[PDB]
């Protein structure tokens, strides 16, 4: 998918079994694939990070296509979850697809220390997000079997960074020249 | 109802019931050039509502394999009416936008488009050492430029969507003015842009201040793909003024 | 020039060249 | 106060970040979590409405964040060679067409915006290589010449006078020369990209180096020619001070090219060319 | 003509064709042949300029020769006028000879950026000046055929330069001894 | 001195130092259109200085044998810069004018030219029935027409000076707006007319308003007359204005 | 306000050119692009009297085109040369006529004027050449010997005491020397031109080499003998201060070719000994 | 020689010679 | 900063730096 649009989308389509898992990452901000975000691109000129992380999600489906996804956030100390059950026992929000597009899942900064490497360090990992089918994808007759979705991040009022670097996610390895 | 839009421009008035609100270019509506700022002496003229006005497009047709399309601003308008015929009779001229991207389909359609407002987008060229793009292909006009059609020449800039064409990546292109048209929900999308620019005015001829850009980013599908999904644009400049009158530029 | 404060804790903000351009980083806001 | 100013300085808590407060648990026709990307807007949520969070007052401060400070720091922008090699004559004096785009890492923290304006800082480092044994005595003359001005073309060249021109002299032993130069564009900001052209024809150039121009750094040892070679390489660097930036961009995502130009190669395999690593698939973390 | 005063001054005679053309040359303070003028070689110890220039004219023939003629100021982003049509409809002053023997034309500050390098670069070439015959040079019988004219030129109040230099409009190739 | 005159328009300054004071027609200056008076709705649009300035027209050689020369405006600046995009863009427009007519000689040399604006000026044909001046025939643009050169048509109009090119006396013509350029006198003529219509404003491309005539009275003569004696005229719009925009109309 | 104009100093504001005003059409028997050249007085005739301009506040200020800052720029004016070749005790000093009259840059800036009066600031710039590799331990001695003092005639002469004069000791590795001077005339202010003689007969000499004896410049290695033979080369630069100069006059429009007088050189084609580019013909830009 | 100023915004123009000619550029005007 | 005292015995404790890292050992207590 690299180098097309497809790598910014994630499809759903009607499920046979249930509960499926759609999507798994890390929640550090410069780890991939948030890297490449902006968020993730000047949080790889800092050496820290705090804060709460606004992960949103727009369907785009037809306007007949309905569906309830489970987004959830898994704290560190544990593993990322192996299903939808393991996953709701931590941080979450059920999207209901409707009028409305969008819906953001807030990752609350918790974390033993004030603040966490933005490179990444095993003990400041700061855990995961996934992405889980509620119910299930449903359309009616003479519509479309498949929809994207995309995903968006930004940081909360409370998120920061410091100590400047330079950044490992861009490099020169000959002259620039005229 | 907060769906519907009515924008009404000189002898234009459009229509939309169902937007997605609107958005104005970092929060600065276009204004005429004050004498603090103003650097040319002449007094600029102020074609108001004869050159303030909805100027429409030729319309482009979305299908499944659409790539894109992106024009130049103020070149997409250089042939249009009175603005037109005054970027090209003045050395200098100035002017802000409300841009009016319009694409209807049916509820059982769905697809994507981001549409972006670009300031000083330099086009990049691929694989071309230091030569870039040539005058003759940023200043298509209103015909602007398909992504993924034009038959490769040296002077021809990038094509590649997902670097928007200079370098950079097309998840990030949200950082400027911009909205989506999501079949799903809106059927259009208008952005109100100021002018920008590090000079209070400039040379409408050679100098494209904003590009607007419309990437597909979620392919566009139905059960009746044989009913054509064309998109519209309409833009109307905004305090246009200009400034150091002489003969008519002729280009090329 | 010396932008002398007082509080005592008195400030002094010193530019010792008659330039703005050789002046230190600028405060915030 | 100028003095309570001073103390947030001091303590780099001039911008404060806001605490959390504690939320309670919610039931209403108010969804904040639901809204429309559509819209150009960014959802405001925040964590109090998503989850029930305890109170927590805030000690982060912004001001490491700050335009001044991501761009106040100097970095390299040029590395100047005088190579004496076999023509002292030809070899001990040189010239470089200013710029801020030979180096990747200054180069893209400034082109994370479309315009900016601000002071210079230019510190120099010059090392003297002593390819046959000793350095004897080495002075160095750096001379600023503006567009127009003329350029030296012998190392005893007239210009080198410098009768109005602004020239730096250095002596080995002496500490690293520096100095400030003010904002010196013809315009009211530098432009990082310029979607226009110096002409509307086939030939006319395009980009930043239509607007651009700062002159040229013409540099030459001083010293008369000497016994032993030598080979003195004077690294530029640059600090922006007193900045302001305009309009954010996209970071540069591929390696830079050229100079002015937001030209790039591409591989048959272009992940390469980006720092994205290739996922397994989407759901391997 | 160089190294003679002839080249300080422009002949004016009956015409046979209308509407012909007398001179044409860059507006630019320091370019040629404005370069040696006064105003020109202090340009050149200096990288930029602004403000408007004042172009004077001083009708040199018998008392009882007449003559209208155009002075045109063509901003840039065009060539220059091939016509007195083409050159009218820009900045211009229609100057009638009489008992008051100079005009004076003025060469607005018409730029996009407030300041302009004085060195001869394309981007801020700030445009011509072109001189038309309005109607005709008319004499009555036993007059000279020919008159001469003299062309002068200063900054107006708002003239400025700045970033001190070194002039390019004079050198040194060898010692200057005693 | 009252010999001398300066007129600044817009971007253009013209002078004499020999005049015969002004003339404004019916002692009326032009300007701007009055709610009162008006009667199209939308609002207009004002050019201002990129309209409001000296147009100069291709100058005539004066001749012992010259009959004349007229011209219509606004035809004659419908090539002219703004002024005349804006006439074709716009079904309406509106203008008072500076008519500024040049000629120098010598003191040796004598000859008069009677300068009149004319409102209105309805040309007849000559020995023909009904049929009236073909439209091409009225609308010569800024090269106007030369009284006794024409060669004859069925629709062309009448070329007797003595007869006003209408069926009146020319003797009678100083009953509209004029001056006389006597050579022994002065080198130019300066008249600044209203607008003047029955109506608020009009179609400038079919109907002209003023009609600028120019009969030599006296003829030229010296004893130099290898020496030609051209006569230029300059006219600048003032208080243009236009209303009604669409597309450009495109004459013939 | 003492503090008010310091601002405008830091700010370089302390000069402002006037606003351009918004004008109108006009139609007058008042004709201001009209004059006479021949009264010798410049038509002061401005933008707002022959085009209709609108109303534009200037920023721009004529601090930096002060005389002050026109010849307040430290220059080249000497480049003296202690060369030991094969005899220490004659090439180890040397003197020199003081003037401003063999650098082109500086003294063609000063000859825009016909008398100009100011401080001096001396600059010197020395460079050791090791041309057998090795310099020792330089230290120079540069005195200033008015009109009348003895002049050195050995590297040992009495004169060098300097138990009046004023001399100026250099250490190889310490900065640049440098030292104010007073407005040195006899006179209110310095000639840069004269047109007058020191007598009244064919042999009289003509020009500033009658009014401007500034004295010599005598220096000297102060190091004895070394084995290794070196070559000191040290630059003059002059800068003005406190500079008050009177009727302007044309620019050096020819290369000069000898001091204290206006003689220049003509070649068979002028148009190649001055700055005057050929023109095509009258239309051609 | 110290020429202390004030409005709080003091200015020291300090001369550290003895002599006129000692001095930096002068003031404009 | 010059935390300046009065007693005459004037302690002017200064801080030449702008950030707090840059100063000198702590006081006691
Ligand atoms: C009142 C006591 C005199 C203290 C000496 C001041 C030392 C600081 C000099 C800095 C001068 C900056 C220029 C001014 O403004
Ligand atoms: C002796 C070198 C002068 C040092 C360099 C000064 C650089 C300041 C200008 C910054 C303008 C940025 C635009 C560009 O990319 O060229
Ligand atoms: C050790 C050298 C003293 C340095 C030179 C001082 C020059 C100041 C005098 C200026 C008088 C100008 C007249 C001239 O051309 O000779
Ligand atoms: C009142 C506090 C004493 C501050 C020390 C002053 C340091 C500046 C010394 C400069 C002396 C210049 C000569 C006088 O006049
Ligand atoms: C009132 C007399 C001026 C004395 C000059 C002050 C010299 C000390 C400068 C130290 C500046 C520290 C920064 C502040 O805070």
């Amino acid at each position: 998918n690299i180098g097309n649009v497809s790598m910014y989308t994630v499809t759903l389509s009607p499920q046979t079994k249930l509960a499926e898992e759609i999507f798994a990452i890390k929640v550090d901000i410069a780890s991939h694939p948030l890297a490449t975000t902006l968020i993730g691109e000047i949080a790889s000129y800092f050496t820290h990070w705090t804060g709460s992380l606004r992960f949103s999600f727009m369907f785009c489906g037809t306007a007949n296509t309905t569906l309830k996804v489970l987004l959830a956030y898994t704290p560190p100390g544990i593993g990322k979850p192996r299903s939808r059950k393991e996953a709701m026992l931590g941080t979450h929000v059920v999207w209901d697809v409707g009028l409305q597009s969008t819906v953001s899942l807030v990752v609350p900064w918790i974390s033993a220390s004030q603040y966490r490497f933005t490179t990444p360090d095993t003990y400041s990992s700061a855990g995961y997000i996934t992405c889980w089918y509620q119910t299930n994808f449903v359309v009616p007759p003479n519509t479309p079997n498949t929809a994207e979705m995309l995903c968006f991040v930004s940081g909360c009022k409370d998120f920061c960074l410091r100590m400047a670097r330079d950044t490992d996610l861009h490099k020169q390895t000959g002259p620039i020249t005229q | 109802s907060d769906r519907i839009i009515q924008i009404t421009r000189g002898d234009s008035t459009i229509t939309s019931q169902d937007v997605a609100n609107a958005v104005v270019g970092y929060g600065v509506w276009p204004h005429y050039l004050t004498p603090q700022d103003a650097t040319a002496i002449d007094k600029p003229t102020q074609p108001d509502t004869s050159s303030n006005r909805f100027y429409t497009l030729d319309s482009k047709m979305w299908n499944s394999t659409s790539k894109g399309w992106w024009w130049k601003l103020p070149d997409a308008l250089k042939d249009m009416g009175i603005f037109g015929e005054n970027m090209f009779y003045h050395f200098l001229g100035r002017s802000g936008y409300t841009v009016h991207v319009q694409c209807n389909a049916s509820k059982f359609h769905q697809g994507t488009l981001l549409v972006v407002m670009i300031p000083e987008h330099q086009l990049a060229t691929v694989n071309k050492g230091n030569v870039n793009a040539g005058y003759k292909y940023t200043h298509p006009g209103e015909a602007g430029r398909e992504v993924g059609t034009q038959v490769e020449n040296e002077k021809q800039p990038s094509d590649d969507n997902w670097l928007n064409f200079d370098g950079t990546l097309l998840g990030n292109l949200l950082i400027f003015p911009h909205q989506f048209i999501n079949l799903r929900s809106n059927n259009s999308a208008t952005l109100i842009v100021p002018y920008v620019n590090a000079v209070p005015m400039d040379s409408m001829v050679r100098h494209n201040n904003w590009s607007l850009v419309i990437i597909p980013v979620c392919q566009l599908q139905s059960n009746n793909i044989s009913n054509i999904v064309p998109i519209t644009v309409s833009i109307s400049p905004m305090c246009a003024e200009f400034s150091g009158a002489r003969a008519k530029t002729v280009v090329q | 020039g010396a932008q002398v404060s007082r509080q005592s804790l008195n400030y002094f903000n010193i530019n010792y060249f008659k330039d703005a351009a050789s002046s230190g980083a600028s405060r915030l806001d | 106060n100028p003095v309570e100013r001073y103390v947030d300085e001091v303590l780099n808590e001039v911008l404060v970040v806001p605490n959390i407060n504690q939320s309670h648990p919610t039931t209403s026709n108010a969804a904040p979590v639901l809204d429309a990307a559509e819209t150009g807007h960014t959802n405001k949520i925040q964590p109090e409405d998503t989850i029930e969070t305890r109170y927590v007052q805030s000690s982060q401060t912004l001001d490491e964040m700050s335009v001044e400070s991501f761009l106040g720091r100097s970095g390299c922008i040029h590395e100047s060679v005088l190579d004496i090699v076999d023509n002292y004559n030809d070899q001990s004096f040189t010239k470089w067409n200013i710029n801020l785009q030979e180096m990747a890492q200054i180069r893209r923290k400034f082109e994370m915006f479309t315009y900016a304006r601000f002071d210079s800082e230019i510190t120099m480092v010059p090392s003297v290589a002593a390819k046959d044994g000793h350095i004897g005595h080495i002075v160095m003359q750096y001379m600023y010449v503006p567009p127009g001005a003329p350029i030296p073309t012998t190392r005893d060249d007239y210009a080198w006078q410098s009768g109005t021109n602004a020239s730096v002299f250095w002596q080995h032993g002496q500490p690293f020369p520096r100095f400030s130069l003010p904002f010196l564009s013809i315009a009211s900001a530098y432009y990082m990209f310029y979607d226009g052209y110096d002409g509307d024809t086939y030939k006319s150039r395009y980009g930043t180096v239509v607007t651009n121009d700062m002159g040229t750094l013409c540099s030459r040892i001083v010293t008369s020619e000497q016994l032993h070679k030598v080979k003195v390489v004077t690294r530029i660097y640059h600090k922006a001070k007193h900045t302001k930036a305009w309009c954010p961009r996209p970071p540069r995502a591929v390696q830079y090219s050229h100079t002015h130009t937001t030209n790039y190669k591409l591989s048959s395999e272009v992940h390469n060319d980006v720092a994205i690593r290739p996922r397994t698939n989407l759901t391997t973390v």
